[PDB]
């Protein structure tokens, strides 16, 4: 839930205004005088990837996963770049593949003989870790995924011939990809091609000839390996040689792009007619992400120069670009009509037509499974353990979670609203101020537990534009790569909502040569203007991408939007290097539930293991943490939270009967809803195991006392229903999925309807 | 009885991260969290 | 270079304080490790802003409105000048010998915050048990009259 | 047992001698490549003593050998109150460990091998460092 | 009641400290609570742990083998005694302000030790690169020889 | 008479990390011992 | 907390010591970080088994037992006691120069050693060469006179 | 490093007898070979369960206890101190060579010939490493000439 302020939308929403896009601190930016049409019609958007765990230790080359792991080794380890870290590693297999003598000490030691010949039947075995550590001593190197690679490479052509053993394996984890493409992505996917028609040389040698001149004499010498090694590493190293920069590709190929998307470009640089009519250009200029990766290299660099010579080097350079992105890549060309069908939008409308309120929200599906590991250490001062997943434990919270899945979607939390703000809302028009946006994104509240983030330096990054500096680099580095990401997929909705787009010039400071940005021509049908602009003429010109959002109709999404879980379960062998501790969270829970009965209190303790069906309290145990249903829950109890606080805050000014008495059905109506939920929770697996614990420890503590046995018709219904609602609000409680102040104040407010009493009103016959 | 001391003393092929943290959380526990009082 | 939105303000406040002093500048000057005359350290001062925040923490009486610009303006002279400004403060001798003496009772506090809820629930425990007996009485009479 | 019993005596005499010329042929080799192959070579029989050891520990009185001192220390430690065992004793070193002396406990509870012979033999495994670069065990259950 | 091991060392335990001085006999009567007389309170030594537990703290130079034996022999009773015997201490006025200056330094240390690895790590390194530099040649020259 | 000095400064930049790291991991080494008995302590009464 | 086992031999030793001479006190102190009274480390001694094995290895003569005892009984405090208990082993000035002279010598020795046998046959063999003939030739004439 | 169960044996002996008498100084330099301050001799003890051995077979005043405790609890020092435990008896007058004295010297020298084979060859090997070094060159020099 984040608010916003439609017509103040500098000081309200300023990361994701265009004003700031293009380097506006202040608010002066114009009106569309001077204006260009344009018709955009594709994008380059990622995949529906998330992250996943890749295993590194076995023999295969797989190109396209190398570059992926060479992204996350440079990007999120706070390495200098891909383009630094692609250079130093072609000075690598340069000094690797150019010197003979590597290839004959590292094939004497694998074989055991350095000048005789080696038999057929007296083959033996070395495994891999072995040649890793002293090919770490005779080819060094600062980067270990350098010796993996070099590595598997030698176990790929030696796996054949029965040199090695296929014992040990060895995983990594891989990260979330953006899905929208910065400048600099662009870079990184010009070098990261490059990497891979480097790697996939060196995933083609076979060795065959050398198998068979084997089977066929018997006997081989070490020299004909050490030839066969070293001519393939040179084979790879002349796919490594002759290259353009990728910088001064993609910033030579965005500045003419630059110069004839421009209405104001001077007719000396102003490209001719040739590279205008260079094959692709016409596809290239019709895209949209390319047009906010320009706005961010124009931010960042502040200007653009070209090197290349303008005539025919550069109408050539540019389909040397078109090939490293219509090459399989993370980043593919889809319609614009595709990438952003997950948002949906309703509004609160007037007498008039005219909206209130507007609300913008991402559809989601609940990701319902869930694992526990224990972690196991291989040897003492080492990180190097392994972790052994236990099934009847992640099947208990599995079988308890799939229930919750199907009572909190997303739709009924905006139709929730709706109801709300149409049950609330006078008989008089709004003039005062723009209709308020509400943008509900679970992502946000997402990736701040993902991280361990506090979520008001999130706010405050959506709300001031910056981010903050105390903070380390593996969060800030993220805060900034999610910001860019809200900030495409806000203009991606709104240009492919509003396909009327006219591309203007900024040049009122203009502290750049020439930096661009849209505007929309959104027809309308109202007479004041939310936001501030001017209605005239029965369509209105609005630069900034919300605005065009808060004019349209109601839109429904067609696509969810999906998070998958990280697998522990195939690869339960291997030894686990990637950061298990942030990702898992600590499992331990105490609970008590207390009755009065006739003058005497009676508490029930209980903990985890007794509801796990556990006898013994285990310690060692771990979650990984369920951040997807967490953050809808939040997202669920805010809403809840807000909305009880605007009826309370308008009962009290209603001044009217019928529709005084509106407001309190609805918050009646509202409070029995939110007690069943937490009753139908209450009945699950976890939870009838408390009920059917918590009553066996009340039962056996009122034994000294003798009473005598009551109605058992409505009183066994009553303690009933008390039980269930306290068992369903203690699972919760107890899987991360809810805080103790949240479950607390959400008890005051249904403790303070008597919501129970009204429940069972309706289990009575008058 | 057969003495395995020779055979103890060994070491593990060490190899690095990606990217690093969680170092010194091997052995913690913290006290179970206790629920919100009921009413 | 140092961009002219900070340097309006920044330039001024730092000419005044060595109009005010000269005994700063040879500080600023082995500080910085810039030449001891006034129009090199100013320059040095305009031509890099990192040089500019260390005479901005040399200096802060007047030069803090200017330090808060330049702050707000660019983070990065911030990322490393926490790291180039740092002063180790004096310890205790008595200070981890006298921490250990008090293991035996914020645990105490503890064990009562996991049963009362929050701090501020202890507190305002502690705060209602510790009130008047007159106050429960107030409350007493009226729920006696009908009202809650 | 004399004809297997002066059979595995034949073969210990030799694997020794092997590791000593082995061992004796490296310190005069002063070559690069030499002294590679030599420290390949011997390596190379380290690994291959290890898996037979380990062949031998996971047939039946060797895995009847497992079962039996995992229990008892599973009981043992259950008892003493504390059962980070089962996560514990099924790693890289502690099961290589657990197999290996099986394999050479089977061997002394037969004729066929002495406990000093076992202790120079496992000391070869435990100077070779081969106990540590294999981590992965194929058992036969 | 107690148990004999422990009584055998108890009882002319504090029965030596009443003979050595007779101060300490109304002293214990006021903080366990029973009469005055040595006989009474050597009888709820002899039939109440946690009385002879509060007796045997209330006397301190000759009575610590026997309260760690009774330690030793009963843990139950442990939780309980150190719940009844519990003094709270007297906190400096400067102590959380002198601490609050110390916030810089301990994340500059924690970021030094999520590098190295263990804070053992840490201390061992820190200790290697004080060392002197003729234990490196010594390393060196071992390696030379060919000793490993 | 400096390609001695900042090439070792480089090199050794290159196996810590940035010039910042390089910053705050000689300023932890140059630091006192009383913090780190500081920073035992409070681990050792259960506070990370 | 440290266990009653080993504060059984702990405290009283310490606090003998103490009796003994004061002037360990203000060495304890500042080597283990607390106030100068004998209760504030009496009470870090009983808190801190760390701590208690610091206090016994600074007094030397009579805390040994306690010290072997707490290293017995707490075999996990082993490491960071190790690690805290630090002192630079002196090297001479002449040490590495006069060990370097002796590769001709330690070479000779272990080649001998592997004709033999082990270190402890060439020690045996030494000694049979350096035994008197009178030996061999009593031992000719038991074999001649029949025993072996 | 050392067992604390033996340690705490075997140092407070060594410390009294080092305290009742100095003049093991002449026989710990000799028979280990430390430094010749008592503090060196006392850590290389410490240190080398060997060398505890050696200071425990040294003496039989008090610290045969220790010597037997030592040898109950690590087994893998008994052979090589029975071996540097020698010391050749020197001769009876009587015919009668009793074993219990000459039994280790008997056993020692049939351990040798063990070793060597025959009894004639001990004593032809003893006798050549007896003999002069002239004897090799002139060997050397008719080998040498085309004559073997």
């Amino acid at each position: 839930m984040f608010n916003l302020k439609v017509k103040d939308l500098n000081g309200s929403a300023r990361g994701l205004t265009q004003a700031f896009a293009i380097g506006e601190l202040k608010n002066q930016l114009s009106v569309g005088a001077l204006q260009l049409p344009l018709q955009f019609t594709r994008t380059f958007s990622a995949s529906m990837t998330s992250e996943l765990l890749w295993e590194v230790g076995k023999g295969n080359i797989d190109p396209v996963m190398y570059a992926r792991l060479f992204f996350q080794y440079a990007q999120a380890g706070g390495a200098l770049s891909v383009d630094e870290l692609v250079n130093q590693f072609t000075e690598y297999h340069q000094s690797t593949a150019c010197n003979p003598e590597i290839w004959r000490k590292l094939t004497a030691y694998i074989t055991g003989s350095s000048n005789r010949a080696i038999k057929a039947d007296a083959v033996g075995k070395v495994p891999p870790t072995a040649i890793l550590e002293q090919l770490r001593t005779l080819a060094p190197s600062e980067h270990e995924l350098f010796h993996h690679i070099t590595t598997d490479f030698v176990c790929h052509v030696l796996s054949p011939l029965g040199f090695i053993l296929p014992d040990a394996a060895y995983v990594y984890r891989v990260g979330r990809t953006a899905t929208y493409p910065n400048f600099y992505a662009l870079v990184d996917c010009v070098r990261a091609s490059d990497l891979r028609r480097m790697l996939t040389a060196l995933s083609s040698v076979d060795s065959k000839m050398l198998q068979a001149t084997f089977k066929a004499k018997g006997a081989l010498a070490p020299a004909l390996i050490s030839q066969h090694l070293a001519n393939a590493a040179t084979t790879a190293f002349e796919r490594s040689r002759g290259n353009f920069d990728a910088n001064a590709v993609v910033s030579s190929v965005l500045t003419i792009l630059g110069r004839l998307w421009s209405p104001s470009t001077p007719k000396e640089l102003d490209p001719s007619a040739r590279l205008r009519n260079t094959n692709g250009i016409d596809q290239l200029r019709s895209n949209l992400a390319l047009f906010i990766a320009y706005q961010d290299m124009v931010k960042q660099r502040g200007r653009a120069e070209v090197i290349f010579s303008d005539e025919e080097l550069s109408s050539t350079i540019i389909p040397w670009f078109i090939e490293a992105m219509s090459e399989v890549s993370p980043f593919k060309l889809r319609p614009i009509n595709e990438t952003t069908s997950y948002i949906g939008q309703t509004s609160a409308i007037d007498h008039m037509g005219q909206p209130s309120h507007v609300v913008v929200y991402e559809d989601w599906q609940f990701a319902k499974e869930i694992t526990a590991f224990t972690p196991v250490k291989l040897a003492n001062n080492s990180n190097q353990r392994f972790l052994d997943v236990e099934p009847g434990i992640s099947d208990r919270m599995s079988a308890t979670l799939a229930p919750i899945g199907n009572t909190f979607a997303v739709s009924a939390f905006v139709k929730n609203r709706t109801a709300v703000y149409e049950a609330v809302s006078q008989r008089g028009t709004v003039n005062s101020n723009g209709a308020e946006m509400t943008l509900g994104f679970p992502s946000v509240v997402e990736r701040d537990y993902a991280l361990d983030r506090d979520p008001m330096v999130a706010i405050a990054a959506l709300r001031t534009g910056i981010v903050d500096e105390s903070l380390e680099a593996r969060a800030s580095n993220d805060l900034k790569r999610s910001m860019f990401n809200y900030y495409a997929a806000v203009m991606h909705y709104a240009v492919a909502h509003n396909p009327e787009v006219v591309v203007s010039e900024h040049q009122g400071v203009a502290a750049e040569q020439g930096s661009l940005y849209l505007v929309w021509n959104v027809r309308t049908e109202l007479r004041i203007p939310v936001g501030y602009n001017a209605i005239e003429g029965g369509s209105i010109r609005t630069p900034e991408p919300l605005e065009a959002i808060a004019y349209n109709k109601p839109i429904q999404p067609s696509e969810v939007l999906q998070a998958k879980v990280l697998d522990l379960a195939n690869h339960t062998t291997s030894i686990h290097i990637w950061p298990w501790h942030e990702a898992s969270t600590e499992f331990a829970y105490e609970d008590a539930y207390s009755v009065t009965i006739r003058n005497k209190r009676y508490t029930a303790e209980v903990k985890e293991f007794e509801l796990l069906g556990l006898g013994q309290r285990r310690e060692r145990v771990r979650i990984l943490k369920p951040t997807v249903a967490h953050a809808i829950i939040q997202m669920w109890y805010s809403w809840f939270v807000e909305d009880d606080r605007t009826l309370a805050a308008a009962r009290r000014t209603s001044r009217d009967d019928a529709e005084k008495l509106a407001i309190d059905g609805r918050r009646m109506q509202n409070a029995v809803t939110l007690l069943r939920k937490i009753e139908m929770i209450g009945t699950t697996g976890i939870g009838a195991s408390a009920v059917h614990l918590a009553q066996s420890r009340i039962v056996d503590q009122m034994a000294g006392r003798g009473l005598i046995d009551d109605s058992s018709d409505l009183h066994v219904g009553i303690n009933r229903h008390r039980i269930r609602i306290w068992a369903g609000l203690a699972v919760l409680q107890m899987m991360g999925l809810l805080s103790r102040s949240e479950a607390e104040a959400l008890t005051k407010v249904l403790g303070d309807s008597n919501a129970l009493g009204m429940v069972v009103a309706t289990t009575d016959i008058d | 009885p057969t003495s395995m001391k020779a055979l103890d003393h060994t070491s593990i092929a060490s190899v690095a991260p990606l990217e690093r943290g969680s170092v010194d959380t091997d052995d913690r526990n913290s006290a179970p969290r206790r629920g919100a009082n009921f009413s | 270079m140092l961009l002219p939105v900070v340097a309006r303000a920044a330039v001024p406040a730092i000419e005044s304080a060595i109009a005010a002093t000269p005994g700063l500048v040879s500080r600023i000057a082995a500080a910085i490790g810039s030449k001891v005359s006034p129009s090199a350290i100013l320059a040095a001062v305009k031509s890099n802003p990192v040089v500019a925040g260390l005479t901005l923490a040399q200096i802060g009486s007047t030069g803090y409105d200017a330090y808060q610009q330049l702050l707000e303006n660019h983070p990065e002279v911030a990322e490393m000048l926490k790291d180039l400004s740092f002063k180790a403060d004096e310890i205790q001798p008595d200070f981890i010998g006298n921490l250990g003496q008090y293991r035996e009772e914020l645990e105490l506090v503890e064990d009562a915050a996991r049963f009362v809820g929050g701090m501020s629930n202890l507190i305002r425990l502690r705060q209602a048990l510790e009130l008047d007996i007159k106050y429960y009485g107030l409350k007493m009479q009226l729920n006696d009259m009908g009202y809650r």
